[PDB]
């Protein structure tokens, strides 16, 4: 409409839009370099999880106490140059080293495809310090004041961020997938170095942009570890602090789409039921659960939304449940048909979840507990990958459901608590 | 329900005084406790969120401090403007409880009231009823004690006892009890004597009219 | 200039109805919470409910969950509280307050407040006064004084001599007896106008308008 096009509100899910293609172009470009590596998926896939995981959970409290006590546009633009920058310079090492492949130069400890894999990881857990920066400062801070005081524009503009993020993950490892499969896999990383060199202007100039059109950002209101108990005592004496752990439990989950199609997702064949539907069926319940979401916050409010996307969630997953005892090929049927349905209370319940933490923390600590819950959230992730591995045997899988069911269905106690503390005892 | 608690109702306190007012829960709050200040017939105001914050715009001489379940306003350098009454509010959980808040005063040095009986008057008496007046003004502290000895008989019912408020040029006070009796109660006794104990002295200032004059 | 503007003054007969309305300018009623505080004569705050105005959800404090009813009009801007079979036990100031999250730090912008009044009288004062000096030896100050009793339900400003008066005039706040009232007010200044040329009290119930003048003659 040129009116539209231009709005604020716009150009954040476009900038908002490039850095997640971006970033997730190179997830899968990485997760085909580690296929000129050990081809095994749990040992080495699981230890860069664990990396970036440890990293994170170490340094979301200092990372979210630098994001307040400097500025607004600042911290955008040093976190969109610094995951720019270690994203080109990762990939050109995974090009210069894709190319020239099992050639040992030298045989001292500093020998090439091992180097080369500390060196990936390194440079990857940068990229992703980086682009948690972005994700806490753009999301819990220039949506809230862009949104102004409007509970239902942004419900909105939480909703479409997550829609964004659901096509864009299929989306881009097609798109480079193409790239990789039409010409050869070296153009393919040299590629994604220069669209992330060229994104990184472009999205700096939407910041610098979205910044000028909106007036209300530029007003701003053992020291490592002193912030970092100054950063979980705050995050635990808030009185929203059990419903960021109810949703920090929703992360402990084997039954995450992404995970399944690793372990227990053989015997049936690709293009067929498994990357062309079974992966763009989950895209569709994502989308369809961010639909739930604001609607649900009109008719019955922000905190039985969460109620009924809790029960929505528990209730499909006794499927994946009754699937593993078959009580009355069908298991496969059922597990699938679980991890696809419950996926509409599990983006419903992050929606309401992330915009309590939106309109309930005091604008001083807006970055420190919004740090303090991405460590939360992988501290539960890093004890999945420690589940996943020590556990990889086919017949050990009947139990990492049931023990990653009772993760769900004790993160909707802790918010079941968080309820019936808020708005009736004895009123629902 | 968390019952936030204010031990102190009253604080005296000088100008140029630092004086720290406490508000202590009954559960584990955390950092959810606000501070508001209401004068008399108004209403209230913040000055500090979430125990330590300082609202936008107050005076830099309020400071807030405490966690957990203790908690402490803090007035730094009082001025005349602080004169008021202070309570907390906690957010932590519903229903939102106030504290019963801690009314402010400025601190004199002491005195005793000048104690004025004054025996019932001639239109009252033909109003079926007798109502007999003692006045102590500019008192001291604020608290102080009536005798309704009537035949040096106590008299617990029927009294009534109003004091002002700290003038603003004294910081003194003053009260006034009545005893009302009826027009068949005032007749068939004989003594009337009100007597004031007051800290000010041990032996109290009593006054007492005769039926008889 | 953000400003909650409120109905005043009420006087209800109990076992009634009433609503006290809280009308919002210069945001919107919509983006936030409304909760309604009571504050009993010499007593604490108490907080009755929420009422969120876009979906229309009411959280009430178990005691008030009785005879509270809170609704709101978006439309118009404001904020209702209906106040149901009413007691001697109602009588307080209602404020309207503005939160902004379900745990918002505060209420930043508060209601001019409502006293509300349930009684059932209604009556004029008789006001009777008079100085004493008896069997006095050396005079104090004559200590003159009044006594305004019985007034039926009004604020009176008895003010003694028509601004004549010194800072010698203590006015004592009233008190409730019998569901009437009674006041009173001393005066002790200048000895020597005590037996001699002195003034008089004058009180003034507007809800009666009984503006009557009474001269204290010696015992
Ligand atoms: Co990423
Ligand atoms: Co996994």
């Amino acid at each position: 409409l040129a009116n539209y096009l231009t709005s604020a509100k716009f150009l954040l899910y476009l900038g908002h839009s490039l850095s997640t293609w971006g970033d997730r172009m190179w997830h899968f470009a990485v997760s085909v370099f580690l296929v000129e590596l050990y081809g095994n998926s749990l040992l080495l896939t699981a230890v860069y999880g664990l990396v970036v995981a440890g990293s994170v959970l170490v340094l979301g409290a200092i990372i979210g106490d630098w994001v307040d006590k400097n500025a607004r546009l600042k911290v955008a633009q040093t976190s969109l140059v610094i995951q720019n920058v270690s994203v080109i310079l990762c990939g050109i090492i995974l090009m210069m080293v894709f190319l020239h492949k099992d050639e040992l130069l030298t045989m001292y400890h500093g020998w090439v495809l091992t180097s080369c894999y500390i060196l990936i990881i390194t440079i990857a857990n940068i990229a992703n310090l980086a682009s948690t920066a972005t994700a806490i400062t753009i999301q819990r801070d220039w949506i809230v004041v862009v949104a102004g005081e409007d509970r239902s524009k942004l419900a909105n503009m939480n909703a479409t961020v997550r829609r964004i993020d659901q096509l864009t993950n299929i989306l881009a490892p097609m798109a480079v997938g193409q790239i990789m499969t039409y010409g050869s896999p070296v153009i393919g990383c040299g590629f994604i170095s220069g669209w992330n060199l060229v994104s990184m202007c472009v999205e700096y100039f939407l910041l610098w942009k979205v910044y000028q059109k909106t007036p209300a950002l530029a007003v701003k209101a053992a020291e490592p570890f002193r912030t970092f108990r100054d950063g979980w005592v705050s995050y635990y004496n808030q009185p929203i602090f059990l419903a960021g752990m109810g949703l920090a439990f929703l992360y402990m989950t084997v039954l995450g789409f992404d995970c399944i199609t690793t372990g227990y997702a053989y015997t049936q064949g690709l293009s067929g039921s498994v990357l062309s539907i079974l992966m763009g069926a989950s895209a569709i319940t994502g989308i369809m659960g961010t639909v739930a979401f604001t609607w649900l916050r009109r008719k019955c409010g922000l905190v039985r939304t969460g109620l009924i996307s809790g029960w929505a969630q528990i209730s499909c997953l006794i499927l994946c449940v009754i699937s593993v005892f078959m009580p009355g090929i069908i298991s496969v049927s059922l597990l699938f048909a679980g991890v696809i349905a419950a996926r509409i209370g599990l983006w419903s319940f992050d929606l309401t979840v992330t915009q309590l933490l939106q309109e309930n923390v005091i604008e001083s600590e807006r970055g420190i507990i919004n740090g303090v819950q991405n460590s939360m959230n992988y501290l539960l992730d890093l004890l999945h990958f420690i589940m996943v591995i020590l556990a990889p045997n086919p017949e050990a899988f009947g139990l990492l459901v049931l023990i990653s069911v009772s993760f769900v269905v004790m993160g909707h106690i802790m918010y079941f608590r968080f309820a019936q503390k808020t708005l009736g005892n004895q009123l629902f | 329900d968390i019952v936030m608690t204010q031990s102190q109702k009253f604080m005296s306190t000088s100008v140029g005084d630092r004086v720290s007012i406490t508000c202590k829960a009954s559960q584990n709050v955390g950092t959810a406790v606000a501070w508001y200040q209401k004068k008399p017939g108004q209403s209230p105001k913040l000055l500090i969120y979430s125990a330590s914050n300082r609202y936008s715009g107050v005076p830099d001489r309020f400071t807030g401090s405490g966690s957990g379940t203790d908690f402490t306003l803090t007035i730094s350098n009082m001025q005349s403007e602080d004169l008021a009454d202070y309570f907390c509010q906690q957010y932590g959980s519903y229903p939102l409880t106030f504290g019963s808040g801690t009314k402010l005063e400025i601190k004199e040095a002491e005195a005793a009231p000048t104690v004025s009986i004054f025996p019932p008057s001639s239109e009252q008496l033909t109003s079926g009823g007798a109502s007999v007046v003692c006045f102590l003004n500019n008192f001291y502290p604020k608290d102080i004690n009536v005798k309704w000895k009537i035949d040096g008989s106590e008299r617990q019912n029927g009294v009534l006892n109003s004091w002002t408020d700290q003038d603003s040029k004294d910081s003194t006070y003053s009260m006034s009890s009545t005893l009302t009796l009826t027009k068949d109660e005032y007749e068939r006794h004989n003594s009337y004597t009100c007597e004031a104990t007051h800290k000010t002295s041990t032996s109290p200032i009593v006054k007492s009219f005769n039926r008889n004059e | 200039e953000v400003q909650l503007q409120q109905s005043g003054a009420e006087l209800v007969r109990p076992g009634a109805l009433v609503k006290l309305s809280c009308k919002a300018s210069g945001f919107n009623i919509k983006d936030y919470y409304m909760h309604w505080v009571k504050e009993r004569p010499e007593q604490g705050l108490e907080w009755i409910g929420w009422i969120d105005p876009e979906n229309g959800n009411t959280i009430y404090d178990p005691k008030f969950q009785g005879k509270a009813s809170i609704t709101a009009d978006t439309s118009s801007n404001t904020a209702y509280l209906q106040l149901s079979s009413l007691t001697s036990e109602d009588t307080a100031v209602y404020y309207c307050a503005r939160k902004r999250g379900y745990y918002g730090p505060y209420f930043d912008y508060w209601g001019q407040g409502t006293t509300l009044t349930v009684s059932s009288k209604t009556t004029a004062p008789s006001v009777y006064p008079l100085a004493p000096v008896c069997g006095d030896t050396t005079g104090s100050s004559v200590t003159l004084g009044c006594l305004v009793k019985g007034y039926f339900p009004e604020p009176v400003t008895l003010t003694w001599n028509s601004g004549s008066l010194s800072s010698g005039v203590h006015t004592f706040p009233a008190v409730l007896q019998s569901g009437l009232y009674t006041l009173s007010s001393s005066v002790t200044v200048t000895s020597s106008t005590w037996p001699s040329q002195s003034i008089t009290c004058n009180v003034a119930h507007p809800a009666s308008s009984t503006k009557v003048d009474k001269k204290i003659e010696p015992a």
